């Protein structure tokens, strides 16, 4: 319970929450943390030119949307079918699963910012370079086109 | 009080306890036993246990044990579509994982206390359980598909055997499981 | 339901439920309606081809019946049996039983379709091909009138969902919290007055 | 009130299935009642004259007229009475104790009259060692032939199982019967939810040599088609009868058929014998492959009597 | 497959070897409509629009359990060389199937 | 307070009293007085007085008003399916079912407290209510099986003659009925 | 909400209540009163013969029928459409409009209790005169037929 | 703390206020600042405040504010069918209602606090760009009335014109202002 009121007062204090999930649990991933209710209100400060890198908050707010749609299509496929969703549904359904597996499930490796921006850029070349409306066309003819492989490879 | 886990003393166990085996009284009520709710159940000796397991019971038991878990937690994600369109709604894909995992709380986590044979499994049995039905799903998906209908895929005699492996003795299992997975293998080479 | 906590979590988690239900059946439905509307683009060739080939055959049988006397012309035309060409056929689109008219309609069924006239074999062309014409138009239709009915069922059922379930369990939710703030007041209130009256026997007989 | 006159008129032992020698001595009633009504205490007396029990019988009453103290003392009366004569005159006594509501109530007036700090909604902290200390009154003693068999009727406030009361009853005892309100609407009696009820002890007196080979299996099948039939109830709500599979109507018309041919049995006294009958004529309806949990043995035996042979 | 029309397009179709039957009044329409209907292995059975614009409006109560039968308006043989608003009827089936009744 | 009746006095009274009228606010919205819902609403009282109307209002009258009462039983049950599904999606004995449940309740059991005639009621006018409606009731449900339509039905003079019934005089109501229940009789022989 | 103490509490001690409804007021409909849950104890002591006219509460219980009626099918309108509409279902649905429309939105102006039942006369028109049960058939006669031009 | 306008304090808030504006994150979501729903907003001081606009910034400018609401409230009632078919799908008559309401969404509506000229509007300029929004719309209903298609109207640069009234300056803002209305009239008596 979200409104409880130890968790609530803390929200209420607090500069976001990274909540974890259950489902995510018990398929396996670790560590289980769930992108879409999380949220850090003062990212925005320390992402950028001269911290991390210049494509970072671009590169996750379409990691957030593509996230979220994928979810939303894989409970529609469940009623509709794959042979009915368009190509672009099928790569979003593609990409969640990926995401999922390549992303959130890191197991005990240690990831700098870079090793993670760089799977964020492979699992987002998934999706055709057109889909991609939250990122810039300098960012994207920069860094769209890596390999799967380089994760899929060892996770 | 009044079945409500929010209460004082469940809450002050929850953060002391290793195990929480949560009771439901939807499943008490049609006298479904051990009557465990599986959603809100965890367990944290898990991952300090897999060493004795594989040493003792099987070395591939925890992957099997996951395969389970995930299996179950899939069924809990489309119960919501089933709840919003009913289960013929759902694709054939689909339909084999809600009723594997009937299979499973049916056959494997059903027991029977007061039965001469059932009310006492051995961590063998239950590995021989779980690999019979991860078997016939890995069939069923296999030949969903190649276009088999689901309604066959459930009518085939194999599934009596695996309803029918809790209620066979300990001293008969090890040949009775041998028995099923050839039966599995040929029942649904069969449909072809 | 009995106001309890646990109750208010599942009254809850049923209104999560319905709203993501609701937004699935939306999605649903959107992809419905694309479908629906390529269905009516193809359903108005089919039509306009229907058109065509009726103005084709009923231009061949007028000038048949002109070039020939109309009795002899409708006498032979008549003397043409009945028969079966069309096979009723299903196909199962979005989870629904359609008809498909997969007729074979062969020309050598027909019986006496030439005699005295001479272009009345070749009006029977016409008519046959405006015959093939009519069952594209029949496939196309049915199909249409399928979809269009799983929209209006999508489109009941996120009204209901929207207009009657979501609003009763806000309602139930609203209850359950009022009545279980009110135990909690009373509760306090009733630990307050005991403390005031031990504390004034205790400034009474200490 | 009418369920509980009905068993004390109709309870009886079978000797004959069990295998004890003949014998048919009767219950002794001891009837305590709290707060109660004249209408329910006319209807009580009137029942136990008809039947002819008041000569076998010790009635305390606690009518609504009378103070409310008083009731804090009339089951232990009761229960001090029954126990006499079950554990020195080798009696087997049937204790009915009218409504645990309004003991609770006299309960609830004293605590609030000593100010001590209640627990829930202003019951006293030490209500359910109160009613353990009456409760746990019943049972059998090993070396003596006598009994004492507790039928307590308690109205939850607002139909809520989650009142103090009813919890803690069901906490305490071994089971309970719960009416239902949406049966009794219908026209049913007695309107028994069997889906709530529950009886920790059945598995003493059923099996084989005792009732039937069949009791168990046949009581766990009934409960699973049953919440079946429930939960088709519910998804029909949702996607409409026409879509209903084939199983699921047959389930529904289980679900029917057993209210209204099983629960409802009006005033007329059932031997276990044709309960089973009517049990396996409605189980009858279900394919045979759907009896998951009866062995294929009784399922020979006895599957297969059509319903329509009792009635219609 | 039959077709329920004036005689001009009637006799055609019966030349192509298809069932049909004249028409004369839109009552008269109806009555061999239902007469059609009512005996089975007709598959489709075509109508004039000029007597009969809805066919299903008019014998729905018939088939709406045994459906096999399809159920089609067939173009009027007098606008047939005039012309008519396909679109407008494009638009009228719209309207019956999601009740919106917009389009462009 | 807000109609709530689960609070400690109502509570009280209902494990004492025989009888239980309860009001709906729902009802008083539309104007439907006494406004007693009688879906809540229970009497202990029915089956002691059972001798009393057999021998002073008719030897029939238990029989009417358990008909009256399934009547009512099986229109709150359509109900919940007519408010989602719609009025149409139902068959004829539903939809006939239904809608005389409407005439039930704007005819039987509604009352004007503020008129001159309908502010009492003797039993023997309830009684020849109840029979008009459950005649009517038995011949459109037997025209319905002869193929006529509900819409016609719903249309017969004889209805606007029971929707009137309560409004006549206790001196004149006898040759009301009497011509009514001729009217019904007849209405449904030309409908045939 | 009605059920907090402070309305409950008045409700049980005043003559009745005018209440005011949220949705009139969004759709810009003034004064925004819903007769539904607005109720007049003393109504029924100061209207008919001698305390104006003959008509007034039986054209007060009609309209609060029909009223009723038109919110019941628009409701049901909100889940299965116009289209599978009876016509008189849909005769309801245009009284409950226009009633929303003319009767309860008057903006500033001062109306006669002639010209209120003149208005409610001409919405109770729109409706066939055999679904009139509250109106006596004297005055149904008398009144039953104007159409909506007041000015 | 969660967002619920329930909350006591914001209750007994609106309780007292005369103005309430509701900060919307959906709106900010799609990038439209100030972030303010004007479908849950209110004033209570409008009525009083009448005069000190008849007076200050035009005669006929309450007229106009409420022509603006009406027009919002209408493409309000329009996402109904929007949702369910592409904007392209809508008759032309909706279409315009439902591109007058992007106008003001998108030209009136919007601010850029961090402009040089748009951060800051006089009542004079509001009254301009709401004049020619719906000068506009009358003309362009007058064209739809007359067969122009909408994706004609929607070409017309004096949208354009529209869209850049905005970020003028005070000191320009007059020219701008009767030279565009003089070029709205142009542009539909020209176009065909």
């Amino acid at each position: 319970d979200r409104t409880h009121p130890i968790p609530d007062l803390t929200g209420y204090i607090t500069e976001g929450q990274i909540q974890l999930s259950r489902e995510l649990h018990r398929k396996g991933i670790y560590p289980p943390i769930d992108p879409l209710p999380s949220l850090s209100r003062l990212m925005n400060n320390g992402v950028g030119k001269g911290k991390t890198r210049e494509d970072h908050k671009q590169v996750s707010d379409q990691l957030y949307s593509a996230y979220a749609n994928g979810v939303d299509i894989r409970k529609l496929v469940a009623i509709i079918g794959e042979d009915a969703l368009t190509e672009n549904d099928r790569r979003y359904l593609q990409f969640a699963d990926a995401f999922e597996r390549f992303f959130i499930n890191q197991g005990q490796q240690n990831r700098s910012i870079e090793e993670s921006l760089q799977i964020a850029w492979a699992l987002l070349s998934m999706l055709p370079q057109g889909e991609l409306k939250r990122i810039s066309k300098d960012h994207i003819g920069k860094y769209y086109g890596q390999k799967l492989e380089e994760i899929w490879g060892a996770p | 009080p009044g079945g409500d886990m929010s209460e004082p003393v469940t809450q002050s166990t929850l953060r002391i306890v290793g195990a929480f085996w949560r009771l439901d009284a939807s499943l008490a009520f049609r006298r479904h036993f051990p009557a465990i709710n599986w959603n809100g159940s965890y367990s944290l000796f898990t991952s300090a246990l897999d060493p004795w397991y594989r040493e003792n019971v099987a070395e591939d038991y925890p992957e099997l044990r996951d395969a389970i878990s995930e299996l179950l937690q899939r069924e809990a994600g489309l119960q919501e579509i089933v709840q919003l369109v009913g289960p013929d709604a759902l694709q054939d894909a689909e339909r084999l994982v809600i009723e594997v995992g009937r299979i499973i709380r049916e056959d494997f986590l059903q027991q029977n206390a007061y039965h001469e044979v059932d009310a006492y499994c051995s961590m063998k049995k239950a590995y021989g359980i779980m690999k019979m039905i991860l078997a016939f799903y890995k069939e069923a998906e296999a030949a969903i598909k190649r276009g088999v209908s689901i309604d066959e895929i459930l009518q085939l005699p194999v599934l009596e055997r695996i309803g029918r492996a809790r209620y066979v003795s300990e001293e008969e299992f090890p040949a009775y499981f041998e028995e099923a997975m050839k039966e599995i293998q040929g029942a649904f080479k069969a449909l072809a | 339901v009995s106001p309890t906590r646990m109750n208010l979590l599942q009254r809850r988690g049923q209104l999560r439920l319905a709203q993501k239900g609701v937004d699935l059946l939306k999605k649903k439905r959107d992809a419905l309606v694309a479908e629906f509307f390529g269905l009516v683009r193809e359903a108005m060739e089919a039509r306009k081809a229907l058109d065509q080939a009726a103005k084709e055959a009923y231009a061949a049988l007028l000038l048949a019946q002109a070039f020939d006397g109309p009795e002899v012309v409708a006498g032979a035309a008549l003397g043409v049996p009945p028969l079966e060409g069309v096979e009723a056929e299903v196909e199962n689109v979005w989870g629904s039983k359609v008809p498909r008219l997969k007729a074979t309609f062969p020309d050598g069924a027909l019986l006496s379709p030439v005699g005295t006239p001479a272009y009345t074999l070749e009006a029977s062309r016409a008519f046959r091909r405006y015959a093939e014409a009519l069952i594209r138009v029949a496939n196309t239709e049915t199909r249409l009138k399928k979809i269009g009915e799983e929209i209006k069922k999508t489109t009941r059922r996120v009204n209901a969902l929207e207009q009657v379930v979501i609003p009763g369990i806000r309602a139930q939710i609203r209850f359950i919290q009022q009545v279980l703030e009110q135990r909690e007041r009373e509760d306090t209130f009733r630990l307050k007055r005991i403390k005031g009256k031990i504390e004034a026997r205790e400034a009474e007989e200490e | 009130n009418e369920i509980a006159a009905q068993i004390a008129r109709q309870a009886t032992v079978r000797p004959d299935l069990s295998g004890e020698g003949e014998k048919e001595e009767p219950f002794a009633v001891v009837f305590a009642a709290m707060g109660i009504t004249q209408r329910e205490l006319s209807y009580f007396i009137q029942e136990f004259e008809r039947t002819g029990a008041l000569s076998r019988s010790v009635l305390f009453l606690n009518k609504a007229d009378d103070p409310t103290i008083e009731r804090i003392l009339t089951p232990r009366m009761a229960l001090t009475v029954a126990e006499y004569l079950a554990f020195e005159h080798d009696y087997h006594v049937l204790v009915i104790l009218t409504d645990m509501t309004n003991y609770c109530e006299a309960l609830r007036e004293i605590g609030a009259a000593r100010e001590e700090i209640p627990g829930r909604r202003g019951y006293p902290g030490y209500m359910y060692t109160d009613l353990a200390t009456i409760y746990e009154r019943a049972g059998v003693v090993e070396g003596k032939k006598g009994s004492v068999t507790q039928i307590p009727i308690l109205s939850m406030p607002d139909d809520d199982r989650t009142h103090p009361i009813p919890d803690l009853t069901g906490y305490i005892t071994e089971g309970q019967i719960q009416l239902s309100r949406e049966l009794h609407r219908k026209g049913i009696y007695p309107p028994i939810d069997p889906l709530p009820s529950l009886s920790r002890l059945m598995n003493n007196g059923v099996g084989k040599g005792k009732t039937r080979e069949d009791h168990k299996q046949v009581s766990d099948q009934l409960y699973s088609a049953y919440a079946n039939g429930v939960d088709i109830r519910k998804l029909v709500a949702i996607i409409g009868e026409d879509a209903l599979t084939e199983n699921d109507r047959r389930y529904l018309q289980f679900a029917d058929a057993f209210e209204r041919f099983f629960i409802n049995q009006g005033q007329q006294n059932r031997s276990i014998e044709e309960s089973l009958q009517i049990a396996w004529a409605l189980l009858s309806m279900l394919p045979q492959g759907e009896l998951k949990r009866i062995s294929k043995d009784h399922i020979g035996k006895y599957y297969g009597q059509k319903l329509e042979e009792i009635w219609g | 497959m039959a077709v329920i029309a004036d005689p001009e397009t009637a006799q055609g179709f019966r030349l192509a070897g298809l069932e049909g039957y004249g028409a004369s009044s839109a009552e008269e329409a109806q009555s061999l409509l239902e007469t059609l209907v009512e005996r089975g292995g007709y598959a489709l059975v075509a109508v004039d629009e000029a007597l009969l614009p809805d066919p299903e409006r008019a014998v729905e109560r018939l088939m709406r359990g045994r459906d096999l039968p399809v159920l089609l308006p067939i173009a009027g043989l007098k606008e047939a060389f005039q012309g008519h608003d396909v679109e407008g009827y494009m638009r009228e089936l719209v309207r019956k199937t999601i009740g919106f009744d917009i389009k462009l």
